[PDB]
């Protein structure tokens, strides 16, 4: 016999639409408007006051050794050479917004969940079970929420890139020695205390680690999303698919790549 | 008298309340885990502490010692039992008052000597005062005191790791006197460091507790590191076997039969390692070194084969250094060797003419150790 | 001034078909026929029995605990009753395809990396490029060499998920303790001896876990071929995608994850 | 002879013809590295060894001695140099023969012992043949023997994380055995262990090399666990300070300045540890355990305020004992105690007097160790 999942989930999905409509408005108004605003912004600057600015950067993280800042200067003249700027910033306006949003989302979850061992079985759960889905589903409620757009898009890497980034922190939480723990405590020292002096400077190590991992995962999340809304190289991407056109979809994904790696390079010597 | 306990103790698991209600009557530690998966790790403890009476706690592991401390402190909440301290209980006590606790009458020393490896010593000694919202000069200067009490303030502005064990150790008992606690808790601090550091770490303590007269929980599962600083020592198996204290009272009249063989309470097994100079091979100034080394004025002489040949004495190898002469005739072959098994009365007529030891050489000349005055001991038990 | 990236890659890509025709069209052939037949033998199984054996499996893995089985029961029952039972055994033999190629062609990678010190530093550049980038590009050479179809999907997905198994192999051999080395070769033991007595035998933990992470990347990157040929619910969460039907989506995406969610539980409890 | 050695040596990192030929002529390790980069662990090494003649390498954490070893069995394959064994060179062999070799002859013990945890200790002792490709039963029966020869077989059928060290390491000492080989290269073995176990771990290997007269290379950063055993020392700083053993030579002739302060070749800083006893709460029953505990028969005897008292004796005390009286009473408060700084010869006549030690007991009345005769040593240094 058949039992009515679909029609749940829809009843569902239809009920809380139909109850948070306003919300959902006003909040998709005022995501694309601070997206577009963003993007404006981004896109005001030229493009080769920006290449030589993270050039810098690249000497001021790695001073000595050339091949990074090298590859990303070559990799940008090439990406504002074909002509994928605007968008390149809309992804990256995505990425950072998704990216913020899901740390300052998951990173207190991961210390309520060292705190406590509860929200641990009530959470882990959670987290294997969102680490496991796909992201296509991921954006269909996107829409029925907000719609088409930036906005459905940056939900969707959030919820999706969470899980990474609460683990790690819970974990890098829980794996401090418990001899620290205990004279942190003998001492009479709050939890705020031990948590500012103690607990943080020493799992930040697997926290950037698991925030970098989300940040890879916003990145693909958006490439997805750009079949909906989701400026970037994603749409071209997906053209190239949907087209069979292999030179601008390798294209757009290259871009893609070049940034990952730079922010990779970069997130990796931000740590200590 | 300083600290006071009554029935205290603490149980681990679910299900905790039958637990509570079963060691009000006496069941067994056993019985309740059967009934009940609740693992204890103390048991209707009851005693009290004075000043100045360093309180060593001995057992094996899992006789559930370090928790008592960590109740002491309360970084483990007591199932129940109270702690009257100052005329103040313990376990009552909100978190303010705990902390301040904590922080003034209170400090924990521990096994791995719990180092905040991201900073300096300096910085992990003035912890417990940061914690207490003080300016850095003070902080900095009674840092700088307790560390030149432990002669390695030069030390400083360094890490952790980069140190030797011993350090570390100086540092965590100097982290924990910089609040001038009036208690300190131990648990197993000089069992991470070598036996020599040990005993050192161990009189530069008696040291201190002679300068300050404070109380000390101490740890241990070894009974000579008790024996040597315990004033009045309690044994702990799930439970107070004993706690008498009085060093000897546990050894003069030990209660139970658990604690005889705890401490090890008729053949002449008590031969001991012997100190060996391979005189076919090694010379003079090799045997003073050793007899340096291993702190004695005498020394055993075997053959390249492991024979037994005889006996070397200080002196004897002095001069046959001096006359460039080699062992094998600067020896003395004439000894009262002896065999493994025989009385505890055996060589009593002997034992006092020759000064040095009597070696238990093997039947076919090997050897196996010696004797000094350990025979006395068992020879008059009877 | 600009380069033609896009010429040269297009160019590159033309020539390459345009050699290797042949081998390519047989390789389709092969792979489609493989996969239908395997299709058509999978699906000519009952639904019933094929949860059943499930069934049983899981409770030989775990005999006393009973969620497990519990819930592989009831998603099975739930996945034959929607109907996405066809479509799950093309997605089935696309995976078990997937992940066995990018095995037997990931653990010879990380035997030659923990053994040369070169192919380490060849190699590990092209792990993280490859583990940056998205999986849509990896389907259009697919296409641009098969063409449409599961041969594609199959492709992408190994060349999605090879990077973990190959990485997690290298450092499982690597990370061994020397003294055991230096031993296994004190008594004249070749590499093949140490190998298959002293080196497999532990590394099988990491190897093993890179192993369900390659198996849930070839999962994903199948989900996402779905917009080309490759079979399976991808097709169904597409549809959704592409017309906002919550129903049918959530649907396929839980599904999926039923499928993924027993899988892990499988390969967890068979590492040692 | 056994085996000899010819200008070998192993230089690491990169551009490492010219550092060949820089140390063709006599360049400086520093140089050399500063100038290449290419760090050198050996340097023109040139000795022999023969038969039975155990031959101990010493030097510091970074003089680059267990590579030498790793060379002689080719783990490292040498950048230059000979090594003829049984008139068969090492360096010029193909894989088959250098398989053979560390088949047959050689066999190695490593640190922390290199064992498989995931096998049975006897399939450990056995893979030595395993590898070997040889029947099972002569295998079991090979590996049952040796572990007999060292008292643990029915520790067999275990895993070694479930052993102590010493256990371990005599497994590991069984697993080298079992082959027969003629040579065992030995790396820091027996300095993971308690210095007790290591010991008798060392005086086990003399009793082994008594019954079977087998080369070895040992290696370790202790001068006693060298001077016990070894028959030809050689010393090492990136280099062949001194080889030519004898054991004292080494300190009788040390022609280098540097070996001299390796051995630690006017004041009397040589008081020791003293062993207490503070009357004033422990009991001669207390003071007999420590008597037996530190293997002596005698004690020094304080006061709870660390203020030396007296001294003890083990008839003392067990008349006490006997008698139920206690210390402070039965003492000898008459003893020949000496201050810190006293003159070279200063209690040169006392010492022989009283046979106990001359506690060097601090002005204030504190304690700081004690002196058993050497004092005469360096007495007649001069
Ligand atoms: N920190 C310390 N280190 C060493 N001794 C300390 C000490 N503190 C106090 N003493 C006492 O001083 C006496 C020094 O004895 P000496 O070394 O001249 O004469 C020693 C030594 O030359 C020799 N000996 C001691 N232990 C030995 C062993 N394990 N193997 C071989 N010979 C040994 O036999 C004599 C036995 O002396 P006994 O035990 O009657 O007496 C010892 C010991 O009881």
């Amino acid at each position: 016999g058949q039992v009515p999942i679909a029609n749940w989930v829809s009843s569902a999905t239809d009920w809380i639409t139909s109850t948070f409509s306003s919300g959902f408005d006003v909040i998709q108004k005022s995501g694309t408007v601070l997206m577009n605003g963003i993007t404006g912004a981004l896109t005001a600057v030229p493009f080769w006051l920006m290449i030589a600015v993270v050039t810098i950067l690249a000497i001021l993280v790695s001073g000595k050794k050339i091949a990074f800042p090298l590859f990303t200067f070559i990799g940008l003249s090439l990406i504002a050479n074909q002509g994928l700027w605007s968008d390149l910033m809309s992804t990256i306006t995505l990425v950072l917004l998704s990216s913020l949003l899901s740390i300052i989302i998951g990173v207190p979850l991961g210390i309520w969940m060292a705190k406590s061992d509860l929200v641990a079985k009530i959470v882990q759960p959670i987290l294997d079970f969102m680490q496991t889905m796909p992201g296509f589903v991921y954006l269909i409620p996107a829409v029925a929420f907000f719609g088409i757009g930036v906005v459905p898009g940056v939900f969707a890497s959030v919820i999706f890139a969470l899980p990474p980034t609460v683990r790690m922190t819970n974990l890098g939480i829980r794996q401090v020695s418990t001899e620290l723990v205990e004279a942190a405590d003998s001492f009479g020292s709050t939890a705020r205390q031990k948590l500012f002096k103690l607990e943080f400077p020493l799992a930040k190590g697997t926290i950037m680690a698991g925030v970098n991992q989300t940040i890879m995962l916003a990145l693909s999340m958006v490439v997805i999303a750009s079949m909906i809304g989701a400026p970037g190289l994603g749409r071209g991407v997906l053209a190239a698919v949907q087209s069979a056109d292999i030179g601008k979809g390798f294209v757009s994904g290259i871009s893609l790549v070049i940034l990952a790696i730079i922010i990779d390079r970069f997130t990796q010597k931000l740590n200590v | 008298v300083k600290i006071k306990i009554e029935h205290l103790t603490k149980i681990f698991g679910k299900r905790i309340k039958t637990a509570l209600t079963m060691v009000e009557k006496g069941e067994p530690k056993n019985e309740i885990l059967k009934k009940t998966g609740a693992t204890v790790g103390v048991y209707d403890t009851n005693f009290e502490i004075n000043e100045g009476e360093i309180f060593v706690i001995m057992g094996l592991s899992g006789s559930g010692k370090s928790t008592l401390l960590r109740l002491l402190n309360r970084l483990i909440e007591p199932t129940s039992g109270k702690i009257f301290i100052d005329n103040q209980d313990v376990a009552t006590l909100n978190k303010e008052d705990l902390l301040q606790v904590r922080r003034k009458t209170m400090s924990m020393v521990f096994q791995n000597f719990g180092l905040f490896p991201h900073r300096t010593i300096l910085e992990n000694t003035e912890y417990g005062l940061e914690v207490q919202n003080v300016p850095k000069e003070e902080r900095r200067k009674r840092a700088e005191k307790a560390l030149d009490n432990a002669n390695l303030l030069d030390f400083k502005d360094q890490y952790p790791k980069q140190l030797s064990g011993g350090m570390q150790q100086r540092v965590g008992l100097a982290r924990a006197l910089a609040n001038d606690p009036e208690i300190l808790l131990m648990d197993e601090a000089f069992s991470a460091l070598d036996p020599l550091i040990r005993r050192e770490m161990q009189d530069e303590l008696l040291e201190l507790q002679a300068k300050f007269q404070k109380t000390i929980i101490f740890v241990s599962h070894d009974l000579n590191e008790a024996l040597r600083i315990g004033d009045r020592i309690a044994i702990m198996k799930d439970g107070k076997i004993m706690q008498i204290g009085t060093g000897e009272e546990i050894l003069t009249n030990p209660a139970n039969d658990y604690v005889k063989t705890f401490v090890e309470d008729t053949a002449e097994n008590i031969m001991i390692p012997a100190l060996t100079t391979n005189i076919d091979v090694d010379g003079p100034s090799v045997a003073l070194k050793k007899m340096k080394t291993e702190e004695v004025s005498s020394l055993m002489a075997v053959d390249k084969k492991r024979q037994f040949r005889g006996v070397v004495t200080s002196e004897q190898a002095i001069a046959a250094r001096k006359n460039n002469q080699p062992l094998k005739d600067v020896m003395t072959t004439d000894v009262g060797t002896v065999s493994k098994e025989m009385l505890v009365r055996d060589i009593l007529p002997i034992i006092y003419d020759a000064p040095t030891p009597l070696a238990v050489v093997d039947d076919n000349g090997f050897l196996k150790g010696v004797l000094i005055r350990g025979s006395v001991l068992e020879a008059l038990a009877d």
